[PDB]
């Protein structure tokens, strides 16, 4: 089940452009 | 941008995600962020540490400690306010001990003579 | 010790789904205080879940 902190998702720590420097915003 | 103690990072604003976090380690408290066009990222510390960053990389390229003017306690050696100029080739600082004082990049260096420090992530600190 | 005083008083009347609940609450506010979650673990494997 994925009833168990549901809100807390591990890509809301990684930072995204780190992958990716040249990465538009 | 934004700061806390040690901590920096960046974020996208139409959607609120976490795009970076910078180098910031032992940095301290950090009073200021300043950004140019040319994506340096200026953090001034309480600590009276100037720190530059590759603003998409995060990577800290610089460390600058600030001298304090005559008469000062060591405690007045702090950066309390930062602005590029409309150039972003200028910082201004204002500190602690009553003065403002302006940077300005070095026009003799160029990639090789003036590296910087080195890229190299501690994989230690888990913020990748 | 607020989180875990408000838990322990509802275990201790028994209300364990409100407990849970209440755990669940506590791990999805906090999620990384060691402590939360190793009150929710120990609950439930007393229950034998």
């Amino acid at each position: 089940t994925d009833q168990i902190a549901k809100n807390v998702k591990l890509d809301d720590f990684i930072p995204k452009r780190q992958s990716n420097f040249e990465l538009s915003v | 941008a934004s700061a806390c103690t040690d901590d920096i990072r960046s974020w996208g604003l139409a959607e609120g995600s976490l795009l970076t976090n910078f180098e910031s380690e032992k940095t301290g408290i950090i009073n200021t962020l300043s950004i140019n066009q040319d994506d340096v990222l200026f953090a001034g510390g309480d600590n009276g540490v100037l720190s530059f960053y590759d603003y998409k990389s995060g990577h800290k390229y610089q460390s600058l400690a600030t001298r304090e003017m005559v008469g000062s306690l060591e405690g007045e050696r702090s950066v309390l306010c930062s602005t590029f100029d409309k150039t972003g080739l200028r910082l201004i600082t204002g500190e602690a001990d009553k003065s403002i004082k302006i940077w300005k990049q070095d026009e003799t260096a160029t990639k090789e003579s003036e590296p910087g420090l080195a890229w190299n992530p501690n994989l230690s600190a888990k913020r990748f | 010790p607020l989180w875990i005083r408000y838990i322990d008083a509802e275990l201790k009347v028994k209300c364990i789904n409100h407990a849970r609940n209440l755990m669940n609450r506590a791990i999805s506010t906090l999620p990384r205080v060691d402590k939360l979650w190793y009150k929710y673990l120990i609950v439930e494997e007393s229950l034998n879940n």
